[PDB]
């Protein structure tokens, strides 16, 4: 939009502006197109018509003239596309908005999940602004052009699973008509859902009546485990994957703008981030810290635990286990349902 | 985060060669160790970099009366897996003293690549079970490693014996380290010999070096199980994490595996998920249940035909297990690598705890049971005898074994609201 070559939200109104009848059928071909040359600059019309009227379905005439607006339309949007996948090598900056950050456990992302999460008590304090983004450094995987900013340490929940961390990454002007900071604000929470989830599954993995512990253990990796490949691959790696196919064949301005907003509007609603909090978030989230809790009981060796409400929380976690299957088989009357089925199947016990 | 193989007993070595030589093929990095002149990876987790430009990793190749090594030396495969260590009865507990009279004289090179490392991650163990010199020192290492490193995973990678009942003390081999790896290895992956000499009968007429060739057959295996710690994925890129489900009790780690192409010299999720669910290509030979399930699969396969095919599984009824509460089975999407050759399009793997293999281990406790009628193998050397003056030692393994059945069996029941 405001790179504007045009006033297109304001000239074309109904009543207070004007707009001309015979242009509308190639009105948005020629806005658009006239946009895409306007930005590629920065990087006899009326005597073709004639020569075609030259060689009575007046409707049909103008149906002849506009394949050449169709053609330059086109031509430019055609020469503009390829531009950005070269000059700003958009399919790399949009991969690499998912491989080295926001997504994909990556090399990267272990090298970090193995440092602030550390058990000294912490690696010191969560809290420290300056050792998120020091230690989010070695960076280095399959490349290491870095730019991002592991920011908001808290930037102030009552879970053992903690808030905070809104992350940034550094996206120029020829990018920034695509990669919105409204995308990015969305994209911010994939990113730390997802974390939580490798943090409560990593703090079952970094352990080891005697056998009731063994029991609670098996019970909520079960859980844990199917949910997490649930978010790493029922969610995150389909629509990752889905989405570097049909970049290709967009193929204008307001076109990949239009593919990408769905695609992070269709994130959202699949991970259910959406209004819907208060009917499976909520479980989600207390299913989430529960594992937390357990592990920060459970020390991993000592055998000394002895006290008994944990049992209790055990019963919880099976309660919540309905809470789950039930709460997730009533979508079928209204919601968002057939990938929630897809989660229902979680073969309970 | 890196891993070290402290490669034992001389089949063991042979397996680690035969390993290594595989992942020259399976990784760009030559022969000699060098960089390969072919070469979006990771080499860190088990190679070394410099300006000398011999990759070598990690590799410790501990030798006792020693043969086959030097001639895994004598190749041109010497300069990759040697940082320069080599050094000096088939009984256990002359393996046992073997590796006491040289304990620290080895460690001192266990530290030494144990510090070829920024931040240390595990030891791993090709190895064969009662063999030779490596029975006793497999259970030795398992009695070092478990207090000098305890917060590291050790894992040992064992063909177990069958050649249809050469090691003939084998039960008294046996017994003692598996009474270690009940107790001191965090996870120990199990190989039949005589369901792998299957395998090379199935695959082609290839038995004739049966001996030898299976080598070949734990590589696929092995290079196929690491395929997901060597690379960069959402998950199961640290190697403790790789495992956590896969054990469901620490008494109860002793996992059986299935492989997908047997031979191959499209198909899709559905077919190899019901593939690998196949007595014929487990990798193991009254009621049996399985407890829990990692299938890894190489392929341009995505996530959404592995959800479809869990639930026709499911209600195909493969799926049998369900037996004293939640009890899964793993997605298994990962990269074919590169560079390299890549036969069978979704060539995977299984990982799996089930109750047959408290079959066999309860035929190595009843060769125990008889042969300790007739002490024959006691063969009357000293060692033996004055390790274990009241026989306390292999008594309290017979015990230890035993509960191993016990527990097993009880897993197989619904006898786990108690303890096995």
């Amino acid at each position: 939009n405001a790179s504007a070559s045009s006033g297109s939200d304001q000239g074309p109104s109904s009543r207070q502006h004007t707009m001309v009848s015979f242009l509308k059928p190639v009105l948005k071909q020629i806005i658009m197109a006239g946009k895409s040359m306007q930005l590629l600059k920065n990087l006899e019309l009326d005597d073709v018509h004639d020569p075609l009227l030259a060689i009575t379905f007046e409707l049909t005439l103008r149906s002849c003239l506009y394949p050449h607006i169709d053609k330059q339309y086109l031509d430019c949007c055609g020469n503009l596309m390829q531009t950005l996948k070269k000059d700003y090598r958009l399919v790399e900056y949009l991969q690499a908005m998912r491989n080295f950050f926001l997504m994909e456990g990556g090399d990267t992302m272990y090298d970090f999940y193995t440092s602030i999460f550390d058990k000294i008590r912490e690696k010191e304090t969560w809290q420290n602004v300056s050792f998120l983004n020091v230690q989010l450094q070695e960076a280095v995987g399959q490349r290491y052009p870095e730019d991002s900013s592991r920011l908001s340490i808290s930037f102030e929940l009552p879970v053992h699973i903690l808030d905070g961390l809104t992350l940034s990454y550094k996206v120029p002007w020829p990018v920034d008509i695509v990669i919105s900071l409204e995308c990015q604000k969305i994209y911010n929470q994939v990113f730390l859902l997802l974390l939580q989830i490798k943090w409560a599954k990593y703090s079952l993995d970094v352990l080891l009546q005697i056998h009731r512990m063994f029991l609670l253990r098996v019970k909520l990796m079960h859980f844990v485990n199917s949910l997490h490949n649930y978010i790493m691959t029922r969610i995150l790696h389909s629509t990752g994957l889905e989405f570097q196919h049909q970049v290709e064949e967009a193929k204008d301005l307001d076109q990949l703008i239009k593919i990408h907003y769905r695609y992070l509007s269709t994130i959202h609603d699949r991970c259910l981030l959406r209004e819907k909090v208060s009917f499976v978030k909520e479980a989600i989230m207390k299913v989430l810290n529960l594992a937390l809790m357990f592990a920060d009981g459970w020390q991993a060796g000592l055998g000394t635990w002895r006290m008994e409400s944990i049992e209790k929380m055990e019963s919880d976690f099976k309660n919540c286990h309905m809470f789950l299957v039930t709460i997730l088989n009533k979508a079928v009357c209204r919601g968002s349902f057939p990938h929630l089925e897809s989660l229902a199947l979680s073969l309970m016990a | 985060r890196e891993i070290i193989t402290l490669q034992l007993g001389q089949c063991g070595n042979q397996i680690g060669f035969e390993f290594w030589k595989q992942l020259c093929a399976e990784h760009g990095i030559s022969p000699e160790g060098i960089v390969e002149e072919f070469a979006t990876d990771r080499k860190d987790v088990f190679f070394y970099q410099a300006d000398d430009e011999h990759y070598i990793p990690r590799a410790v190749l501990l030798d006792l009366e020693p043969r086959v090594i030097h001639s895994i030396l004598n190749s041109p495969y010497a300069k990759l897996y040697n940082p320069e260590n080599i050094y000096l009865g088939n009984n256990w507990a002359s393996g046992f003293s073997q590796g006491e009279k040289i304990h620290e004289d080895i460690f001192d090179i266990i530290d030494r690549e144990a510090d070829g490392s920024d931040s240390l991650e595990g030891f791993v163990l090709c190895h064969s079970i009662a063999g030779g010199t490596g029975s006793g020192l497999g259970s030795y290492l398992l009695e070092r490693l478990n207090d000098r490193y305890p917060k590291k995973l050790v894992q040992t990678y064992s063909v177990f014996p069958n050649q249809d009942e050469d090691v003939v003390v084998q039960p008294y081999n046996s017994l003692l380290t598996l009474k270690r790896l009940t107790q001191n290895a965090d996870c120990v992956v199990v190989l039949d010999n005589t369901a792998l000499n299957r395998i090379a009968t199935d695959r082609l007429h290839i038995q004739n070096p049966s001996f030898s060739q299976i080598n070949q057959l734990v590589s696929t295996i092995m290079s196929a199980s690491t395929t997901t710690l060597r690379y960069p994925g959402y998950m199961n890129n640290d190697l403790i994490g790789l495992i956590a489900s896969l054990i469901p009790t620490p008494r109860l780690h002793f996992l059986m595996t299935g492989y997908t192409p047997l031979t191959t010299d499209k198909t899709t999720v559905l077919d190899v998920m019901r593939r690998l669910l196949q007595p014929k290509n487990v990798m193991v030979s009254t009621n049996h249940c399985y407890i829990a399930i990692l299938n890894i699969i190489q392929g341009e396969v995505d996530p959404t035909q592995v959800h479809k095919s869990l639930q026709r599984i499911r209600e195909r009824k493969l799926a049998n297990f369900i037996p004293w509460g939640p009890a899964s089975i793993q997605v298994a999407l990962s990269r074919k690598s590169p560079y390299l050759p890549s036969a069978h399009r979704v060539s995977g793997l299984m990982m799996a705890n089930h109750t047959s293999i408290s079959s066999l281990f309860e035929r190595t406790c009843r060769q125990y049971d008889k042969l300790r009628k007739r002490e024959a193998f006691l063969e009357q050397f000293r060692k033996e005898d004055m390790f274990k003056d009241n026989f306390d030692e292999m008594d309290t393994s017979r015990e230890i074994v035993q509960q191993l059945i016990d527990e097993y069996h009880a897993a197989t029941r619904p006898d786990y609201i108690s303890w096995g």
